[PDB]
């Protein structure tokens, strides 16, 4: 229950596991040579970190386990260049000649069964490599159909390999007012049916709210894709503090399972982030634990184009990165109850996990960072996530009326009955939480 | 009467109360960290006790009679690498399974059958190795659930494996259960096992520990480390009267005859003065307390170590132990003061119990203003509200059946009506339990063998 | 016979620093509270034991509660007497800074966190086992002291119906607050009427008066004010902390003082003293404590018919002289037809461990009287009140709790209070006249 096995599908996939390695490298001040970097850190070298995701060589190099798998050659080219191919193996790295299809048709063809057996054996002889294992962390977009099928492939096959590891999937989730590709809601509706069918735990990040977020909090002029990859990182960095660092109350992948499933079919938390501001904001003043907790259920943090004061509360967790004292955050949570912002049910509602870590949030030279000794990451469990589904389900029921374009993916390697299942399945989804969420 | 005590450590919290007991311990009778005694072999002269709680393999290093069993390796480790000889490395049981997969009572007393053999051949060494034997001493650490079911197949093994010996359990209760369902399903499931094999309870709740952390110490923010510190002072001074023989109690059994009125009614409720071996302990010359004082303190609820809610508590048995230069006019004014303020049920006419122990000659000695300490054990129904709260949540919840994955691997029931029955035989074990401690605090409890003669 | 100080206000704060200085100065105890008295010799004449509790550490703590809704002025005195006062005697209702100089918040805080004052008064009591009463020291235009003093008034009359209870008010001056401090003070007036045993007036603009007279510098402060209040307070106590032969209790000096409850206002005088040479006798002590220019009340009476008076003598003092001074105070003083021409004389020892006040070697002495002064100062008072409400309805925009929630009841109240302090003041001048007693006569 120590190694986390991570695999960064698609181009953005790829893109947020490049600079979630070069956060971690930051965060432990990790250059491509290291021998850990170097062997005398304790405790930003062996052990623990790195020995969660860096696995531990002979040399005492320590390489990052990650699976790129990419049919674009140019993510591969690019993710090559860098000191990333050097600090992983070059046969943890898939390459592909030829993209899938426009998005998911071929993606989950058997063009990727055949990438599939290779990434199944390259994995197997991975975890014979480490000794002992976690769970499975996913990092593929849903915009982009072909990652997002190649990861709901790897997730069916991790699944029925071992199924004894619960397995975390983080999905990007496009922007719900535009839509880039006309193929974009199928493949996420699609690849959202094939997680509830073999995934234990989801995440929901949408672009649109983190551009706003770095709009607004953070205040630049031209927000860029390089951006949204740090905060991705920063975020998953805050979820996984825990297990690379230690602090005074130190939580499990287990605690985070247990908690984010308070039902039979409870997958789906909600991630927000606080403090996240400019530089001169932090230069100004500094803020209170209470100021942070009550910014931590606004609508800009909670990376989604969602509301959640109209949602229901559900079970929370709360990690505190840095030094914070326990009757304060106590406090705070009291405060926060005391408010009442979002409306209770009559199960979770005494449900806050409060996870404190020792290992201070650090500020990444690209997107700007408050500069706090305190940050607070906390995962959430709101009805409005419904909401955002009710939202892209109807969208997806007016093009699959029109949709303009069946004969494609009726030919290729799907039909109208996959589409119609996966649509039901959502809307079914959609209901189930809305019951669930209002039985209170 | 008086025999050897084996200490029993299980979970994270039960290996960090043990390891600050027996730090506690080292200091008292001098012996320190590295193992070996630091007072010299030549003076023998010893007017405490270390055989029942520690083993004399050589003439200056003095082992304790302690066992640790727990499934995260890191914090044995933590504790062997900081008491450097001082603990026996063939009495930590990590049996090399890993990382607890979860916080489930399932999983751990499943971890706990696994490898009850090697913690039973552990126990029988310590046996063979001793020459004499009164009981164990377990540390449950309820709030942890591989913790709490390594504790109840422990105790389950203990119960039918040796009869003739007392087992006394201490099972740490949390202020604010963070998950609530899994932490009330655990301690329901660990109370079962209390009601069913463990003679004796003693039940120790965070959120007193919190407040006195808070109140008697500097800073704000509060360490699981002196936190666990004040349930370690306080075994301490618990088992001094084994330690230091005083001239009244001599023995956990003869204690306990006193401390236990039926085996139904096993659950104690502990307080003490303001700690004098504590890390801020320079905050205790100020108050310039006598023992009638420290009586007051010892009835009062703000030094109580558990939930006190006084909403008229119904008390059966008082017992207090007072360690320094005690008066005896003093105690007799307390028990005069106290006999007309502490309510006692008209069918038993058994007053409190006040005994005197002696200070060690090597702590450091308090200036007379808290020179003498004092602790008191009260068998008071305020812990069935302690318990209300699980059971309140226990029927809250389980119109569902919530988190019922977690529960149904690793026991020997894989389906999911096998475990509610479970959990439902053991909530009606709690509530029969609640409902005996409820009519025990009425007279007709007495009078149910007086309508039958 | 051990007695609680309780100090409501700052006003009551700054008198309780002062006269627990003044104790700790006389009784050799200091501001660090350890004996200042070597520890060879344990024979004692004086009695710290009702005002001070000693310890193991053979340190006096004493026996005060603070009860004020500002903690500025607590925290104050407890910085200037760090090691004196014990912080478990504190008590500043966790409100934070007083809010409304009013009756009625001061009254709201009061029975809101009275379970906080009524343990710590149990605490004080249980410590000990002689028990004779308590002590107040509060102004009646302090809204919020008025409305603390009121409710531990009806706290101590409705929990200890046995304990003799004595305050000190000190009455304001002509200001501008009066229109609406008035009412506080006769709403305190009203609750002495009510429960309270006795009661020493003070009026703050006679004590400006005499505190200019007495010192050189014109401008006098507030801590002045309170200074000369802690020797006043020394003075009528003086013969409760060194009892030789004959008082040794409070409870004889107010039979002698107080012939009635309903009669329970005392106006005190002092007289010489200094806040250095000798030059008055004891009968020129007396005589200016007859003259109006040393009572610490404004007297504005040519002649107040007095009833019941009580000095002490503090000094080497002769028989021939005391008798001469009691037989012209005899001559001078007139005194009603019905009640008895009673004169008391106390002569106090002087503290051995007390340093030199100035002007040694000069005589003094306090008087406790029971006149026609304190009616008249009632009867301002009670007639600005009259003429402040009215005119002018505008005492029901500032009020708390149920006096918020309908101003008829505070309309009521007030009204009941103005009766009831109309009755007193007509019952204080039926006993001026001789057909006072002549129900029996
Ligand atoms: N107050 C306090 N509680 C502790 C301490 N150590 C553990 N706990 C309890 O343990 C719970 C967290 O779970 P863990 O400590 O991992 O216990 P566990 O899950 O059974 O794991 P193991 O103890 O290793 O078997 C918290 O809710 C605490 O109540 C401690 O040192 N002080
Ligand atoms: N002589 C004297 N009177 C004082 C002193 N301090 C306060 N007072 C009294 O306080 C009155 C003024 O009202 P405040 O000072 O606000 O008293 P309060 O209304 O009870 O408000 P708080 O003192 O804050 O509780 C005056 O009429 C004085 O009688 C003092 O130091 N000396």
């Amino acid at each position: 229950m120590r190694e986390v096995i991570s695999i960064n599908v698609g181009q953005a996939g790829c893109q947020i596991g490049n600079a979630c390695w070069e956060l971690y490298s930051l965060e432990h001040g990790i250059k491509p040579d290291g021998h850990l970097e170097d062997g005398l850190s304790k405790p930003k070298g062996g052990e623990e970190g790195f020995s969660t995701f860096f696995h531990e060589t002979g040399y005492g190099k320590f390489v990052p386990r990650a699976i790129y798998v990419d049919l674009e050659p140019n993510v591969i080219d690019e993710v090559r260049n860098g000191p990333y191919k050097d600090l992983f193996h070059p046969e943890q790295l898939i390459s592909g000649k030829e993209d899938a299809a426009n998005n998911y048709a071929r993606g989950h063809y058997t063009v990727g069964r055949e990438i599939l057996g290779d990434v199944l054996d390259r994995i197997r002889k991975l975890a014979d490599q480490c000794d002992g294992l976690q769970g499975f962390l996913f990092t593929h977009s849903l915009g982009g159909g072909t990652g997002s099928g190649l990861g709901s492939l790897l997730l069916e096959e991790l699944s029925a390999e071992y199924g004894k590891k619960s397995k975390l999937e983080f999905a990007v989730y496009p922007a719900p007012q535009v839509s880039t590709s006309v193929v974009e809601p199928y493949n996420t509706v699609l690849t959202t049916h094939t997680t509830l069918e073999h995934a234990d735990c989801t995440f929901m990040v949408d672009n649109e709210a983190i551009y706003d977020m770095c709009k607004r909090n953070l205040d630049i002029p031209r927000p860029s894709f390089a951006n949204l990859n740090n905060l991705i990182a920063q975020v998953v960095s805050s979820v996984t503090a825990s297990l690379r660092f230690d602090g005074s109350l130190n939580v499990d992948l287990n605690e985070f399972q247990t908690n984010l499933v308070p039902y039979p079919r409870i997958h789906f938390p909600l991630v927000s982030y606080s403090p996240v501001l400019s530089k001169s904001k932090a230069f100004h003043e500094s803020n209170s634990v209470s100021e942070i907790t009550n910014a931590c259920f606004e609508p800009g943090n909670q990376m989604v184009k969602c509301d959640p004061r109209d949602g229901k509360y559900m079970a929370t967790c709360l990690l505190y990165r840095g030094d914070v004292v326990t009757r304060d955050v106590q406090r705070a949570v009291e405060q926060v109850k005391n408010k009442k912002t979002v409306q209770l049910v009559d199960w979770c509602p005494t449900g806050f996990k409060i996870g404190i870590c020792y290992e201070p949030p650090t500020a990444t030279p690209n997107s700007q960072l408050a500069t706090v000794d305190r940050a607070v990451c906390m995962l959430s469990n709101t009805t409005s996530i419904a909401e955002a589904w009710k939202r892209i389900d109807r969208k997806f029921d007016l093009m699959y009326a029109k949709r303009a374009f069946v004969h494609w993916y009726v030919g290729e390697g799907m039909e109208e009955g996959e589409f119609t299942e996966a649509r039901e399945d959502l809307a079914a989804l959609e209901r189930d939480y809305i019951e669930v969420g209002a039985d209170s | 009467m008086g025999g050897e005590i084996i200490t029993l450590q299980a979970g994270q919290c039960g290996n960090h109360v043990g390891k600050f007991l027996w730090s506690q311990l080292a200091k008292e009778h001098a012996i320190g960290t590295d193992g070996l005694s630091q007072l010299p072999d030549s003076s023998t002269e010893r007017d405490d006790d270390t055989k029942p709680f520690f083993r004399e393999n050589s003439r200056n290093k003095f082992t304790p009679r302690a066992i640790m069993m727990d499934s995260e390796p890191s914090v044995i480790a933590d504790v062997e690498n900081t008491f450097r000889g001082f603990f026996d490395p063939r009495n930590t049981w990590v049996a090399s399974d890993g990382a607890s997969a979860g916080n489930s009572w399932a999983n751990g007393y499943d971890i706990g059958t696994r490898n009850q053999d090697d913690i039973l051949n552990k126990i029988d060494k310590e046996i063979d190795s001793t020459d004499n034997f009164e009981g164990f001493q377990l540390l449950h650490s309820v709030a942890g659930g591989t913790g709490s079911g390594l504790g109840s197949n422990l105790l389950e093994a203990l119960c039918d494996r040796y009869p003739k010996k007392i087992l006394t359990t201490y099972s740490v209760f949390p202020a604010r259960s963070s998950e609530v369902v899994v932490q009330s399903y655990n301690t329901i499931l660990a109370l079962r096992r209390l009601i069913e094999d463990s003679d004796a309870t003693v039940v120790f709740d965070n959120a007193s520990l919190l407040n006195i952390s808070g109140k008697v110490f500097r800073n704000p923010n509060i360490d699981l480390q002196h936190t666990n510190q004040l349930i370690s002072t306080i075994i301490s001074s618990v088992t001094n009267s084994i330690r230091f023989p005083s001239y009244m109690y001599s023995s956990m059994s003869s204690i306990y005859s006193t401390l236990i009125p039926s085996p139904e009614l096993h659950f104690l409720s502990p307080s003490f003065t303001p700690f004098t071996s504590d890390y801020i302990h320079d905050d205790i010359a100020h108050k310039g307390h006598s023992s009638y004082d420290v009586m007051l303190d010892l009835l009062d609820p703000s030094n109580s170590l558990v939930s006190t809610a006084m909403n008229n508590p119904t008390y059966f048995n008082v017992y207090n132990t007072i360690i320094g230069n005690v008066e005896p006019r003093q105690i007799s004014r307390a028990m005069t003061k106290l006999q007309q303020r502490i309510k006692f049920p008209s069918w038993s006419s058994s007053a409190m119990h006040v005994n005197i122990g002696r200070r060690s000659p090597y702590l450091p000695l308090q200036p007379n203003e808290n020179e003498v300490s004092g602790m008191m054990l009260s068998n008071m129904s305020t812990v069935v509200n302690v318990f209300e709260n699980a059971c309140n949540t226990f029927d809250k919840v389980f119109a569902k059946g919530a988190f019922l994955n977690n529960y149904n691997v690793g026991d020997l029931f894989q389906s999911m009506q096998n475990v509610q029955d479970e959990f439902a035989e053991s909530r009606e074990v709690v509530q029969s339990l609640m409902e005996d401690y409820v009519a025990a605090e009425q007279d007709s409890y007495l009078d149910d063998v007086l309508v039958d003669d």
